[PDB]
């Protein structure tokens, strides 16, 4: 059989070398490929599974097991042959030596007799140089071959199930993902070979380390292979560096120079940080005790894994009126727990008012413009799993929007256009709004009023913008939402606070022009009660700082009076409602 | 990145696994440039795979990817990804790529 | 009480006695909110088939207004989705076995 072995490869003959993976753990479907190939109709099995479960590794076992002689008499003396594609086109252009070679090689497929053949990535062989494909269905119409397939579950049900003439001759057989204990026995059986390979030690607590954090903290790949691929990289890392040994903390940090940041270490370092979150947030947002409280136990209660793994790292309702600090513990929040404000991925809804433009957010339905594109939402949370996606103004979208966004708060998954699903179970989801506080913005109540003006506060806020919400939204909606937080108005002294740190942003803006800015307590206060308003609350500080400040020293920095290395000191003069502000440059 | 590699190659920063290994940036369209007659693309892309394999010390750097799929395809010409697939899987050829 | 009238009404309803043309059973549940309702029909559920999948849960606050029913029906011939069906009958077609 020259052609046949110029055209195929030798399970058993490789197996009889042991030039195989072991397998192990793995005998019911292998047990199910010769239970349903023992049949009279439909007797050809096809695997279908999510790529990388190993159905390779299926058909490796089952080469394994023939060869070991544990099946009866019916597959025995039968020579199982994949079939090399790579063989059959390789050296194959001249004119008429394609399919002659596939039709030498499949009558002596027929002659031989006691023959099986074997059928990786069925795709490129049914519904898809091309010609190939109408060879073989006739084949298998007629009922004489029997090949064992293998296919992808989303690619088998849009390709296969089609096949009317192949659907009496094929029998599917599920292949699932393996649990924890599954990967960690194929981590302890690859091993001997991994450690041969790259001339070091591994542990099983490394071992064990690596499946939690490929299960965990991964989600693009999947578990039987990516533990594999971060133990090969680990054993790389220790081959390029110089018995060698490797330990937990060594692939904790290949990982984390792997793929983004994602715990970057396991000490309490960190841990001392989430106990001074309070503190480090409060240097951005200044008067929200209770918002930062929330947050701050929400997330802890998360990191500590009392939170179902399934949903998303939290979500939160950010009901207030505007200018209060809503997006700027958005910022701080992001700030703090990715190092950086541009891990935010922020969505102005205001610009999904029709419901048609729910298309732009996972993409567009095939065969229409734009499709060749994925979503402007899906796509940017696969490039970056560890975000906080902020929803700015959530009310002013369609319901639509709703419906979709819904799923995420369930199953923490989204599926795009395109089929392929992202995970949203490393962000963190807020949605912002100022429903719910107009009773909140202004109140008076009708008829004489008695000392006051402090109550209960945050609880019965919350409650009566809880019902409000759930009266203007879905209960379902506002009932799987972890936290909604009301943001009460901000108080007169920390506003005076505030203006601390808008004056250190004007100091910035002055420190390209080699120049800066100080001022008096009396100035800030003066600033301070200038600024004030209870109703909108921080913006109007900043045109009152604006116009009072950089108006006046711009015309100063014009007119020559204030020259690069200087410094502006602001004081006060006058008393009562006649007080202004003076400037005085020096070195 | 592939520049520094190549520059920390040659300056001598490499573990002892490299040492002195070639990058060679494949230069598509020049494999294109005269395959007209039979037997003159499939050939010359043979002839260099087998070239590299008999050397070993060689590594090579395709700078786009996305343009491998379909080079010189023809009523035949099986094209470049086809016949770069099998090899590729065997895992005897070791390719960078950038896109 | 609620959990004893259920039991009788499915005996009622499982003992071959009552119409094919009639569906599985239909009830009412009617009480505040905070109360084993929606508890009460997951128990059934996976009681009844085994898993807790087998519940199509629909809120009929999102069809307010009737533009959305047909939504819930199938869209007939020459709307922008009409070749994608309804929620509640293409759900049905994929499990008969379900507590709507
Ligand atoms: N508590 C606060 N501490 C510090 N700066 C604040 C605080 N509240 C508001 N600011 C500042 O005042 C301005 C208010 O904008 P911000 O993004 O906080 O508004 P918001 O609460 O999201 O309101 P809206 O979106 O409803 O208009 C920003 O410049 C912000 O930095
Ligand atoms: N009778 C009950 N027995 C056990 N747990 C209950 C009971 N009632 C409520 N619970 C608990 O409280 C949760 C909320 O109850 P459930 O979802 O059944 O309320 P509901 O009245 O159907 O809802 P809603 O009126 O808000 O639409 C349940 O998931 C369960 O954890
Ligand atoms: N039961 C198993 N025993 C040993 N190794 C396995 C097993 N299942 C999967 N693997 C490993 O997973 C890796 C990827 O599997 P693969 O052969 O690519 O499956 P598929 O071809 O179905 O994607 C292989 O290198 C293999 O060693
Ligand atoms: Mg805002
Ligand atoms: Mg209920």
């Amino acid at each position: 059989s020259l052609v046949l072995d110029q055209f195929g490869r030798n399970l058993t003959q490789a197996a009889r070398e042991s030039k195989l993976d072991p397998v192990i753990g793995r005998e019911k479907e292998i047990e199910r490929v010769m239970q349903v190939l023992s049949r009279r109709t439909k007797n050809n099995p096809v695997l279908i599974g999510e790529p990388g479960v190993g159905k390779t590794a299926v058909v490796e076992g089952l080469a394994q097991a023939i060869v070991k002689g544990e099946v009866p008499e019916t597959l025995k003396d039968k020579h199982l042959y994949t079939l090399d594609l790579g063989a059959l086109v390789a050296g194959s252009r001249y004119r008429g030596d394609f399919e002659e070679r596939l039709k030498k090689v499949l009558k002596e497929i027929r002659t031989r007799g006691d023959i099986i053949l074997f059928i990786d990535a069925l795709h490129t062989l049914v519904g898809a140089a091309i010609d190939a494909a109408s060879i073989l269905k006739p084949m298998l119409a007629r009922g004489e071959l029997q090949t064992i397939g293998a296919t992808t579950l989303d690619e088998y049900r849009k390709h296969l199930e089609k096949d009317a003439a192949l659907e009496r001759r094929f029998q599917p057989i599920q292949v699932a993902e393996p649990s924890l204990p599954h990967t960690i026995e194929i981590l302890k059986g690859l091993r001997d070979r991994y450690e041969a390979h790259h001339r070091v030690s591994i542990t099983d607590e490394a071992l064990v380390q690596a499946a939690t954090l490929a299960d965990r903290y991964i989600s693009d790949r999947f578990l039987p292979d990516k533990a594999i691929d971060l133990i090969d990289e680990a054993g790389s890392r220790m081959r390029i560096r110089r018995v060698a040994e490797v330990d937990g903390e060594l692939i904790a940090e290949v990982l984390a120079t792997a793929t983004g940041i994602p715990v970057f270490k396991l000490t309490e370092e960190e841990s001392s940080r989430l106990l001074r979150m309070e503190d480090e947030l409060h240097k951005r947002v200044i008067g929200q005790v209770d918002a930062v409280k929330a947050l701050s136990k929400a997330i802890r209660r998360t990191r500590a894994g009392l939170k179902d793994p399934k949903r998303p790292g939290g979500s939160f309702i950010f009901a207030g009126p505007s200018g209060v600090g809503k997006t700027e513990l958005s910022k701080a929040l992001a700030e703090f727990l990715f190092g950086d404000e541009d891990a935010l991925i922020s969505l102005d809804m205001s610009e999904f008012s029709e419901k048609h433009t729910v298309s732009r957010l996972f993409g567009s339905p095939p065969g229409y413009v734009g499709y060749e594109e994925g979503g402007q939402l899906t796509e940017k949370v696969r490039r970056k799993p560890f975000s906080v996606v902020l929803f700015d103004a959530v009310e002013k979208a369609h319901p639509d929007i709703f419906n979709s966004l819904l799923q995420i708060l369930e199953d923490g998954r989204l599926t795009d256009s395109q089929g392929r699903v992202v995970d949203f179970k490393n962000t963190v989801i807020i949605m912002t709004t100022n429903l719910g506080t107009r009773d909140i913005s202004k109140g008076f109540n009708l008829g004489f009023a008695a000392q006051g003006d402090t109550k209960s506060n945050y609880e019965r806020m919350k409650n009566k913008v809880s019902d409000e919400l759930k009266q203007h939204f879905r209960p379902e909606f506002l009932n799987r939402v972890d936290d909604v937080v009301v943001f009460p108005q901000l108080s007169q002294a920390d506003i005076l606070k505030i203006v601390d740190l808008m004056i250190d942003k004007v100091d910035e803006r002055l420190k390209d022009r080699d120049m800066g800015i100080e001022l008096s307590s009396s100035a800030k206060e003066l600033l301070s009660k200038k600024g004030y308003d209870p109703v909108l609350g921080a913006r109007p500080l900043r045109r009152t700082i604006q116009r009072e400040i950089e108006d006046s020293l711009s015309e100063k920095i014009l007119f020559g009076e204030l020259r690069p290395g200087h410094i502006v000191v602001v004081d006060t003069e006058g008393e009562g409602e006649t007080k202004t502000f003076t400037f005085r440059g020096e070195e | 990145v592939v520049e520094g590699l190549a520059q920390a190659i040659v300056k001598g920063e490499v573990p002892e696994t490299l040492k002195d290994k070639h990058l060679y940036t494949l230069d598509l369209g020049a494999l294109v440039a005269g395959s007209r007659y039979r037997g003159d693309f499939e050939e010359r892309l043979k002839k260099v795979l087998k070239e590299i394999r008999t050397r070993g010390d060689i590594i090579l750097f395709i700078d786009a990817l996305h343009t491998l799929v379909g080079a010189g395809a023809a009523e035949g010409a099986i094209d470049a990804a086809s016949i770069l697939k099998p090899m590729l899987a065997r895992g005897e050829l070791q390719t960078i790529g950038a896109t």
